[PDB]
């Protein structure tokens, strides 16, 4: 399963359609022989599966790590601080990257499920997407591929020293 | 590089030697030696119209032992010189405080770089 709060989903709409006239409603026969061919044995064959399945148990469980303290804490040289510091630096990189995927996902779904009005209640997925993302092009982006963990942070200091110097200015 | 304490007969090894760890046996150096033993045994009946891997048995089993015991007090004397090369070194760091000092390890949330973005 999932969560209904990180994979959102509105509620469901659906019509009871009124036939005016009647033919009657091929798609009605068909649905119900579609039903009884395919809906039953597909049961069967899952609840059975399912009983072999939960005649024993596994379990897997989550991986969780802990908190090694900074990059911003390792000295000069000290290879045993910035090892643990960049390994805790490119795991954040990695679920990040991931957090702009479940971003992504939802605008996806917002496009597909709203219709041909794209923007009647997407508009609040849309503005936390361009958010999120220029978050991550302010933090990540212009780095290049031998990122390690330093350029980031040289990234940082550069950043903050323009807008330090921009807000002096706008002193 | 010279002496060192320039006593220093030809002395292949001094009686200083003798309080490192002498090298084990089947270290991994002095087996590659038995190996090019085996191999010189192997070639020196090839040189010879002889045929390989026969008929010169006490001739390998020679050639082994002749590289074996070589490379040994070879591997001994490699251990003495760089003994007293690291015994040497740490006894001139003790000696000159001033030329070496103790570095300032400034942590990197004040040392700053360059960036150089590649766009």
């Amino acid at each position: 399963s999932w969560d209904k709060d990180v994979y959102p989903e509105p509620p469901r709409r659906t019509p009871a359609p009124s036939p005016q006239t009647s033919l009657p409603n091929p798609i009605t026969y068909l649905t119900k022989a579609f039903d009884l061919l395919v809906d039953r044995p597909v049961t069967l064959v899952r609840e059975f599966i399912e009983r072999q399945h939960a005649k024993n148990k596994y379990y897997y469980y989550h991986r969780e790590f802990r908190r090694v303290p900074d990059i911003t804490e390792c000295h000069e040289k000290d290879v045993l601080c910035m090892f643990e510091a960049e390994m805790q630096w490119k795991r954040d990189y990695k679920v990040d990257q991931e957090i702009v995927n479940i971003i992504q996902e939802r605008l996806k779904a917002c496009q597909q499920r709203e219709g041909e009005s794209h923007r009647q209640n997407c508009a609040k997925e849309l503005q936390q997407f361009t958010q999120v993302v220029k978050a991550y092009q302010d933090r990540y982006h212009d780095l290049g591929a031998h990122y390690s963990a330093r350029k980031c942070l040289a990234k940082q200091k550069q950043r903050m020293l323009a807008e330090r110097k921009a807000t002096k200015e706008a002193a | 590089m010279t002496g060192r304490q320039a006593r220093a007969p030809l002395q292949f090894l001094p009686d200083e030697a003798r309080s490192l760890p002498p090298p084990k046996l089947t270290d991994p150096r002095l087996a590659y030696i038995g190996f090019l033993g085996y191999c010189s045994g192997l070639i020196d009946n090839a040189i010879r119209r002889r045929p390989v891997l026969s008929a010169g048995l006490h001739r390998q089993f020679l050639y082994i032992t002749s590289f074996v015991f070589v490379g040994y007090y070879l591997l001994k004397r490699q251990d003495y010189m760089y003994a007293v090369r690291d015994h040497d070194m740490f006894s001139y760091i003790k000696s000159h405080p001033e030329d070496f000092p103790e570095k300032d390890k400034k942590t990197y949330r004040e040392v700053f770089e360059e960036f150089h973005p590649v766009r």
